[PDB]
C-alpha cells in the first residue's frame, strides 16, 4: 500500500490538500501508516531550530 | 526574545549544532528533499518539478530521507 | 494526575526545552496514553506552517 | 486557469488564517508565541508573568481548541 511513503510527507506539511486529506481517511482505519506518523511527529519540532538561510549555507557548502 | 538561563541557552546552541550537523550528513538527495518541503514550503509536485522526479517518488523520497535524519539525530543523543 | 499529560501541544510544536524534551520522550516510550494524545495532535504544524508569523501577528494585533 | 491544487491550497490558508481569528485571545497568544516566534515554554512564562506548567497546559487547550475549529470548518478530519 502506497500510503506507507505517505508519512514524512504529511508530517512535513508537504501534501497538498486534497492528498493531505486523502491520507487522513487512511490513517483512521490504518495503524500502521498511525504508527509511523507517530514516530515522526517530533522531527518538524526539531527542524524548526534552523532558519532556511542555515540550511541553505549547509548545502552550498557540501 | 525573552532572556533565558544560562542553562536553556548553552542546551539550545547545542541543539541547534548537532541539528545542522544532522543535516548536512544527510545525502544531497535526502537534504535537497527536506530543505524544499519544510524550509522552503513547497509541495510534493512542485518538488518534483524542479528536482526532476515523479511526485509519488518525492514522497517515499522524503519518507527516507527523513527517517536517515532521525537515525542521526538518535545517534548524535538529540532524539530517543 | 499525570503531568506529562499537558506536554503533548509544546511538544509537538518545538516548545519544548532540550531537557524538557528529553524527559518527555522517555515518558512516551512508556505511555500509550501520551503517546496517542501526540499522533493526534501532529498534523497540527504543517498546518500552520501554511501561514508566516507577520500574517499572524496581524491577526492577534486585530 | 487557477489550478485545482492552488484553489484548495487558497482556500485552506484562508481557513486556518480564520481558525487562528477565531481563538481566544489568550490561546492565540501561546501559539503565537511557541509555533510562529519559535519561544520555549520558559520563555514564553517569562513574558506572560505566569507559572512555566500554566503555559504547557494552556498550550495543550489551545492547540486542541484549534483543532475543534479546523474540524468544524473541513480543513482537517
Ligand atoms: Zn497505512
Ligand atoms: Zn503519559
Amino acid at each position: 500500500h502506497h500510503y506507507a511513503m505517505w508519512d514524512a510527507a504529511y508530517v512535513l506539511g508537504a501534501l497538498s490538500a486534497a492528498d493531505r486529506r486523502e491520507f487522513e481517511a487512511h490513517l483512521a482505519g490504518c495503524p500502521e501508516c498511525r504508527g509511523a506518523v507517530t514516530e515522526l511527529c517530533g522531527v518538524p519540532a526539531l527542524l524548526s531550530q534552523l532558519d532556511r538561510d542555515e540550511v541553505a549555507a549547509i548545502s552550498e557548502s557540501a | 526574545d525573552p532572556e533565558q538561563s544560562t542553562p536553556d541557552e548553552v542546551n539550545a546552541a547545542l541543539d541547534r549544532l548537532l541539528i545542522a550537523d544532522a543535516l548536512a550528513q544527510l545525502s544531497a538527495e535526502h537534504r535537497a528533499v527536506i530543505q524544499r518541503s519544510y524550509y522552503r514550503g513547497w509541495s510534493t509536485a512542485q518538488i518534483a518539478t524542479d528536482l526532476g522526479i515523479a511526485e509519488g517518488t518525492v514522497k517515499s523520497r522524503l519518507h527516507y530521507a527523513v527517517r536517515a535524519l532521525r537515525l542521526t539525530l538518535q545517534e548524535l543523543g538529540v532524539t530517543r
